[PDB]
């Protein structure tokens, strides 16, 4: 399936986390096609600055034999 | 659901057009949400103090929670049953607003029982201390010059009935 | 008044000790305690004689360490309830020390001190602290000081000073995720009290083990268990894209859910609202909060398969916002964050490792029926309740797939019963009745067919009772009762039943008629249990609805049951609801005009 | 149905069909014909039966609800007189009383008095409507017909 | 319960009509298939303690379900089979004596499958008992009388499925 | 079993068990080594019962589908008096004919009217392996085992 | 009621065979423990209302469970929750003169939970009621009886927890 | 809850300092927990062998692995083995503990109604951590055997 290679880092805007809840923000990630809608709208509403997309599987203009 | 959308909802569910009796109770809780939001914001400006005051009264009047055999004894229990009495304060001060139970309906008595039943927390000390919060709230509303104490007696009231036991 | 969600054995931790430490970290690894964990219980218990001891010497001399604990304060002005409070405040502080000290771990201490700063009033602060430095001082004067555990008792002093001198620490807070989600807050004594959970996060630069510990822990949340010893774990392309620079910990979760494993395991035995209740377990660590949650699930589950719900969950806010994205998820429950009272009863049904042994979906019946009024069930449970058929007691069993949902009646309340009477007709109703069908003989075999449902063998004949009332000894009503005192209907009627559950079908085969509330309920079981089977069936023979409905020359039968019953008795529904549309007009075929 | 009153008499006593209860059926199996005939020519007359026991009932008893003037109830008063002779034929058919009792004389009593129509009035009308059964059938279909028309009388 | 007569005064009561003439000719069926139904019922009941010998002796014996640890076992476990056997024989002779499946909905398979699953009794092979039975009754009513007692031994055996 | 009785006794009035109830209990759990010791008798020689049993049971009665000549009938026949003797085994360390009822006495009649191997015929070969019995065991163990042959005898 | 002779005597007979002699060991086991059985039951009937005495004394009085608003407030709630103790005791006893907890399993522990669900009544609180009652049984009676009948009160405890 | 948070809970709960008695059960607990760390190494690094050895002595042969039986089908067979190795871990678990709350509150809640619910045989589970008991106590010795079919004499109780 086409996938995307997204690196995106999303901050913590309305949560402290005190020592345990930090995990990470700067993730670069192979996101599914059918999900990078989603997610891409996900860490635009928690506010992270995308950086960095391309697609990682598939090529442009596939009419089938995209998934 | 605040008075409007219960009734409306209501008489959705039924099919009638607004009557005449429903614009006259509309028009009543219009009225009275001048003095709905006055309590809610003395609540919002006294809210910390109401809830403590009313778990160290409690404490007082029933002197075991805070002895050993209590299920408040210790201070992880003391702050976790004065978090309690903020969220009873809180909720009921959401109810004032709205002027209806449907907010501690699903968020106050949607398994209170059952959490309290489950963690040995004695029922009857947590809707005597929500009387004091209650008793609270309608001295400081007198002081502050609401003469309708009548709107702060019910969330609480509410409270108590559907949680406490029957005789 | 209103359904209950259950009310599930909890055992809250209000502090840890050294082996519970040990044996939560062990048990939340899935592991045995390996040879750093096993010097840790064995390096304790070595020290136990002294820790054992210095509580022994600390509880001895209690009175005089309370005795000698900034402007010290008067007594008369400072209140008699107040001065009260000083002293039972510093002999538990003590006390709390010696428990630390035997449990050789400060957690109680931390615990219980850190957020009473402001407790204490915080103007005796200083008095408080100087106060407890005294103890200090005098704890270690009478405990010597060279290289003992002196300097034992001076560090746990230290950490509780250290603890009572942090002042107000924020509360946790489990934000409201939507507009039909409550906030809850949390305190952090809570939070410290609580057991650690492992936080499992995978980085592309981990050691090879530290990667498959985390792979493990992924299996045990998601799958409920450790399959990497199968061979069922075979996802050689997930494993492998997830271990290096790519592929992270949430690609993995959702690779995890919609494979085929977790289909077999949590969507192919269930309905689809129970495989959602289970989901939500598996990728946010929680149950439902609320019913509309379960409606935006149940939709997008109902237009796109579960393979997409499992695609919503992990692409949510929700689990952005506490798993992330190289962090695997976990289970949130009593000290982890905040509990809601709402999903309380499901949701410790829920993170139970039995939650898949129940079928019925726990958490759609409990919020849609609480805001539903009472059902038409027995006043203890829907197990109570038996099957109407013909013959033989057939219970619903509280563990064989649970489907119970428990609701509390009032002592006044009673049951809905569709009765038979005002059904159907008269000569249609006078078929099943059988007084004094004139026959003696047909009569013994109807009260035979009423006390067993079915006609019974020649060892269960009551052969002396057959003579007494062929006779004209005894009428039709002590036949029954004799009947209902054979040995063979105790064996099918109260041996092998729940106590209330077999005075319930006795009430059934002898009145005709399910109970109606917990009057009669709590009658007849408060008469089995402090006097008998014999007693039970005598009381109801002799109960005045017997005598009122049956008499004395007239054999029992059925007369009312549950609604439940008349819908097993009406397959294809009931008769005329409401008028069929037979031959209807619908737009698309009429508008082909 | 006598069928039904057959099988729920060889149940409740846990017996096959004894003989004799195959011998009525054979019996009822055999009247069918009749039955069919009888319900038939009800079918067809109803109209004139419903008419000509509302000639007989308001010529009789005129202090009725259905004669006060008002056509809607004199309507619903048409409506039930061949609603009950119709109940008639399903009897009729069925070869027991089973169908008219439970559709028509089971809460028969409450009903009127909820719709507050004397239950005499109700059995007078019934009487005609017996007495029109008779003018329009032979003396056997008479009988088979006003054995449930006396079910009806019974019933008020 | 109902029966063919029943059920279609029913249905025409619920439209509101007489008995209308397709429900006449079935009716007409009805009351010319009522004394083969009638001898099929007087011949059940003259052996329904054969036919339920033929069945178990076709079905259940010389298996697991009969040694230890089968079903069977227990002999008064066997007699319950046994009189169990014995209830659907007889509500198939209601069945079709009546014409309708309706007395097998209201007394034999209205939780029959809860019944058999909370006592374990297997349902599958109560299927295979049934079906033999219909094949017993088969063998020595004929065709024809047997189709039609089949029948409802089908839906007997659709019900426990 | 015996204990299984005193419980249900002690059952059904709510009460615990009295001190007689409890001595017949110290009583048997005494005996039970005599019981254990006439079990294992059985067991042993369980095969050498059944064949005298089936060889003096086909010299008396050879009337039975047994010796019709079907072999599988007479290892059906073998393997069901060897049941019974392991019952009535069950019986002897239950102390009570439980055992022998509830797997084997309850259901006796409808079974083999059902098998459509007469009723009387099994007494017979029940009578053989009880004069078996007999022949084998000591004469306490031999009144033991003749009370739970009796009441199969009862049974059938 | 199934006891240990009736639970060995139908694992024998499920699969088919005689009893082994693992199986003798385990009879010979409950043959030699009876006299023991026997006489704990003896005092636990003497002193079962002095045990339910102490039990409630050390368990469920002086909390607020107890006071006004407890499900221990409004004496019929305090008779119920005596009563209840009584049952639980009885049929630990019943569950240990047998040798198998059958009778606690189909008498008191299937669908007890739901009960006390349904009427409110807390699991954990009568949980600590249970085992102060084993606890009560362990001072007055001594090791060996108290711990083979606190094994079916523990089993009390699972069934409810 | 370990035997020290069992301990403490009470004499909190009476709300005194930790009585004699109280520390003389602390005493036991203490200078018997090497043997009890011992017995739980030696656990850890025999527990394939044992659980290899209980299925051997009471689980096999039996026609419960036989067709039909609930040991059939091996992906059954291998749920049988993980499960008598989470009841040797856990009993290990409450061994180390000292209490059998790591027990009431993991194993035996959830596990009647499991095992109810799937159609395993009690009664063949509690003979296999019977065997269980006897296969440990046969390895280690008489106390640590004892000590820890203490235990799996608790898990047998459940169910
Ligand atoms: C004083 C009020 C009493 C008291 C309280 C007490 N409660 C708990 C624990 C919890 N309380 C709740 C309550 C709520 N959650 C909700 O969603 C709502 C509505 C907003 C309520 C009221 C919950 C869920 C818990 C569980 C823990 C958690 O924080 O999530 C405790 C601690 C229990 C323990 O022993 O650990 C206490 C002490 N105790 C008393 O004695 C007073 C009568
Ligand atoms: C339509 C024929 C009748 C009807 C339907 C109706 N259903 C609901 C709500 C729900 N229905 C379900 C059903 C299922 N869960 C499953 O897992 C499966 C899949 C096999 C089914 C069929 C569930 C869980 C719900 C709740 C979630 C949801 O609302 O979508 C409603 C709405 C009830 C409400 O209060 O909103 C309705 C109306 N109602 C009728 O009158 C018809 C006879
Ligand atoms: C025989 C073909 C199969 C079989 C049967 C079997 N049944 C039972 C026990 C019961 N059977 C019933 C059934 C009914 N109750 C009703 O009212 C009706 C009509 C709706 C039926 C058919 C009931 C209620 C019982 C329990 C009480 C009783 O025995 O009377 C058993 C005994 C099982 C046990 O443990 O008691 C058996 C063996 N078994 C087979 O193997 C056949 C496939
Ligand atoms: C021998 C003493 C008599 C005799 C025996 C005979 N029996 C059969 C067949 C069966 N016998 C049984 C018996 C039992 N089932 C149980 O569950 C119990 C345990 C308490 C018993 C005793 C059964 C069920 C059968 C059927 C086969 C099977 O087990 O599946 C036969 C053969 C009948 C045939 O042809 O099917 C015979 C001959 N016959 C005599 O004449 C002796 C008096
Ligand atoms: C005083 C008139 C008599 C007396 C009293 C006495 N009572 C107890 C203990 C208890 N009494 C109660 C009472 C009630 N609970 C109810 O629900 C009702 C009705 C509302 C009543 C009256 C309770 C609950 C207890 C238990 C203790 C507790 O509250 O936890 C004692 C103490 C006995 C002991 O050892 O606990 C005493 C002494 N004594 C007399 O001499 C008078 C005759
Ligand atoms: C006592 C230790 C705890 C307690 C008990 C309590 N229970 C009830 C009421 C009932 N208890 C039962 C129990 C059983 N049914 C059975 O068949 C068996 C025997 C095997 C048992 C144990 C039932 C059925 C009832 C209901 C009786 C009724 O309908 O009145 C109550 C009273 C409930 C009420 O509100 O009246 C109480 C108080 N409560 C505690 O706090 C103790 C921890
Ligand atoms: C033969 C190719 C190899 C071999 C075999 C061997 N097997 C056993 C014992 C058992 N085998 C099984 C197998 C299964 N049970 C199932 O349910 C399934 C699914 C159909 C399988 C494959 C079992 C469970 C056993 C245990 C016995 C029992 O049934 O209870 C043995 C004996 C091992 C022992 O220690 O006794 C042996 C020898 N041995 C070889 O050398 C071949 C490679
Ligand atoms: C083996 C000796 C016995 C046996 C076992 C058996 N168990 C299952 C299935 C499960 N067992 C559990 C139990 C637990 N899981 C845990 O994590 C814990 C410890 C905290 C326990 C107690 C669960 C949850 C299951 C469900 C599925 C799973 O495999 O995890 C099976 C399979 C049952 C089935 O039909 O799927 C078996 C065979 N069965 C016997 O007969 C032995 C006596
Ligand atoms: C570590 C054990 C522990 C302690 C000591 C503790 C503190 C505590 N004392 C408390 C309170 C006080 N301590 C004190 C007194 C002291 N506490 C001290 O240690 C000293 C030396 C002082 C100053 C003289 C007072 C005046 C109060 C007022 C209580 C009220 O507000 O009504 C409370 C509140 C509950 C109650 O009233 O019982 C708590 C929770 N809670 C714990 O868990
Ligand atoms: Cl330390």
């Amino acid at each position: 399936m086409r996938m995307f290679r997204v690196t995106a880092c999303v901050p913590s805007q309305t949560r402290i986390r005190t020592q345990r809840e930090l995990q990470n923000t700067y993730f670069t990630k192979l996101v599914p096609y059918d999900n990078w809608f989603k997610e891409q709208q996900r860490i635009q509403k928690m506010g992270g600055t995308i950086v960095k997309v391309e697609l990682a599987t598939g090529r442009r203009g596939a009419n089938t034999g995209l998934a | 659901r605040d008075t409007v959308t219960s009734l409306i909802s209501n008489y959705d569910t039924t099919g009638r057009y607004l009557d005449r009796d429903a614009i006259d109770s509309l028009q009543s809780y219009f009225i009275t949400g001048a003095n709905r939001v006055k309590v809610a914001a003395m609540i919002s400006a006294n809210a910390a103090e109401i809830s403590r005051e009313a778990g160290k009264k409690l404490f007082e009047v029933v002197p075991e929670l805070i002895r050993p055999g209590g299920n408040a004894y210790t201070t992880r229990r003391y702050a976790a049953c004065l978090r309690d009495m903020d969220y009873y304060l809180r909720y009921s001060s959401y109810a004032l607003v709205a002027g209806n139970n449907d907010v501690l309906m699903e968020r106050v008595l949607q398994g209170l029982r059952e959490t309290y039943n489950s963690l040995g927390v004695p029922i009857a000390p947590t809707v005597q201390g929500i009387q004091i919060m209650k008793e609270m709230v309608k001295e400081r509303a007198s002081d502050m010059g609401v003469d309708d104490t009548s709107f702060i007696d019910q969330p609480f009231d509410f409270i108590s009935r559907e949680v406490s036991e029957i005789s | 008044d209103r359904t209950n969600g259950g009310s599930p054995v909890v055992h809250p931790q209000q502090y840890h000790t050294v082996p519970t430490a040990v044996i939560n970290g062990a048990h939340q690894r899935d592991r045995y305690p390996n040879h750093s964990e096993m010097q840790t219980l064995s390096t304790f218990l070595r020290t136990g004689l002294q820790r054992l001891e210095i509580a022994q010497t600390l509880a001895q001399h209690a009175n005089e360490i309370v005795a000698a604990g900034f402007q010290a304060i008067n007594i008369a002005d400072y209140g008699a309830v107040r001065m009260k409070r000083s002293m039972r405040d510093l002999g538990w502080f003590l006390r709390y020390i010696t428990y630390a000290v035997v449990a050789g771990d400060t957690s109680i201490i931390t615990v219980n001190t850190r957020g009473l700063r402001g407790i204490i009033p915080e103007d005796v602060t200083v008095a408080t602290t100087v106060a407890l430095q005294e103890m200090q001082w005098k704890s270690l004067s009478f405990f010597p000081v060279d290289s003992a555990a002196a300097a034992l008792v001076r560090r746990y002093f230290d950490v509780l000073i250290a603890d009572y001198q942090v002042e107000k620490p924020s509360d946790r807070y489990r934000t409201g995720v939507s507009k039909h989600d409550q906030g809850l807050s949390f305190p952090e004594s809570y939070e410290d009290s609580g057991c650690a959970i492992p936080r499992w996060v995978m980085k592309p630069t981990l050691p090879d083990s530290e990667k498959d510990a985390v792979i493990r822990a992924a299996y045990r949340q998601v799958f409920e268990r450790d399959i990497s010893g199968l061979g069922t774990a075979e996802l050689t392309q997930p494993i492998s894209q997830l271990k290096g620079e790519d592929g992270s910990m949430e690609l993995f979760i959702r690779q995890l859910g919609k494979s085929r494993l977790y289909r077999q395991l949590f969507y192919e035995p269930y309905m689809i609202s129970r495989s959602i209740e289970l989901a939500c377990r598996h990728f946010l660590g929680r149950g439902l909060s609320c019913m509309e949650e379960f409606q935006r699930y149940f939709e997008l589950v109902a237009d796109q398969g579960f393979s997409a719900l499992v695609d919503a969950l992990v692409s949510s806010q929700e689990y952005a916002d506490y798993f992330g994205a190289e962090t695997v998820p976990y289970i949130r429950g009593l000290g982890i964050e905040a509990q809601a009272c709402r999903n309380w009863g499901p949701q410790l049904d829920l993170f139970k490792y039995s939650a898949p042994a129940r079928k019925v979906p726990q958490f759609v019946t409990a919020f849609a029926s609480y805001r539903q009024p009472l059902p038409n069930q027995h006043p203890y449970g829907m197990g109570n309740d038996p099957l109407e058929t013909q013959f033989g007691a057939i219970f619903p069993h509280e563990t064989t797939n649970p489907a119970a949902q428990p609701v509390h009646f009032s002592e006044d309340s009673r049951r809905i019963l569709v009765g038979h009477a005002h059904r159907k007709s008269h000569a249609e109703i006078s078929q099943q009745i059988f007084s004094l069908q004139h026959s003696v003989e047909s009569v013994i075999l109807a009260a035979y067919r009423q006390v067993f449902g079915c006609e019974v063998l020649g060892s269960q004949r009551h052969q002396a009772a057959e003579t007494q009332l062929k006779g004209g000894l005894i009428t039709v009503r002590e036949f029954v009762r004799q009947l209902a005192k054979s040995r063979s209907f105790r064996q099918a009627y109260w041996e092998n039943l729940y106590m209330t559950k077999a005075a319930e079908i006795i009430h059934r085969r002898l009145l005709g008629r399910p109970t109606y509330g917990r009057r009669e309920t709590s009658k007849y079981y408060d008469i089995c249990g402090r006097q008998g089977f014999y007693a039970l069936v005598d009381a109801l023979i002799d109960s005045d609805d017997y005598r009122t409905a049956f008499g004395e020359n007239t054999v029992p039968y059925e007369r009312y049951v549950t609604p439940r019953g008349l819908a097993l008795r009406s397959p294809k529904g009931p008769v005329a609801i409401s008028k069929l549309r037979d031959n209807p007009h619908t737009v698309g075929e009429y508008m082909m005009r | 149905s006598l069928v039904t009153e057959l099988i729920l008499s060889a149940d409740s006593e846990a017996r096959y069909p004894a003989p004799k209860e195959l011998r009525i059926f054979q019996d009822f199996v055999k009247t069918g014909e009749q039955r069919v005939r009888i319900a038939k020519a009800l079918a067809a007359n109803e109209e004139r039966i419903v008419q000509n026991g509302s000639q007989k009932f308001w010529e009789r008893c005129p202090n009725t609800p259905s004669n006060s003037g008002v056509d809607r109830k004199t309507a619903s008063c048409q409506r039930d007189q061949g609603w009950y002779v119709r109940l008639i034929a399903y009897s009729i058919l069925a070869g027991s009383e089973r169908p008219l009792e439970d559709i028509g004389t089971v809460g028969i009593k409450e009903m009127y008095n909820n719709l507050e129509i004397p239950i005499r009035n109700i059995a007078e009308c019934m009487r005609c409507l017996k007495e029109e059964a008779m003018a329009v059938l032979s003396d056997e279909d008479a009988q088979e017909v006003a054995a449930y028309f006396d079910l009806i009388i019974q019933s008020l | 319960m109902q029966d063919a007569i029943t059920t279609l005064i029913n249905t025409s009561d619920a439209q509101g009509k007489y008995l209308d003439d397709s429900s006449l000719d079935t009716l007409q069926e009805y009351f010319r298939s009522g004394d083969l139904r009638a001898k099929a019922a007087m011949t059940i009941s003259a052996n329904a303690s054969t036919i339920v010998t033929k069945t178990v002796a076709k079905s259940l014996l010389y298996t697991d379900i009969t040694g230890p640890g089968g079903n069977m076992y227990t002999c008064r476990r066997y007699a319950a089979c046994i009189r169990d056997m014995d209830f659907f024989l007889r509500y198939g002779t209601y069945a079709m004596l009546a014409g309708d499946a309706s007395i097998l909905d209201e007394r034999v398979l209205n939780g029959l499958k809860e019944t058999y699953n909370s006592l374990g009794v297997p349902v599958g092979a109560t299927i295979r008992a049934v079906q033999a039975m219909k094949e017993v009754v088969n063998d020595m009513l004929g065709a024809e009388a047997g189709k039609e007692v089949g029948y409802y031994f089908d839906h007997i055996c659709s019900g426990l499925s």
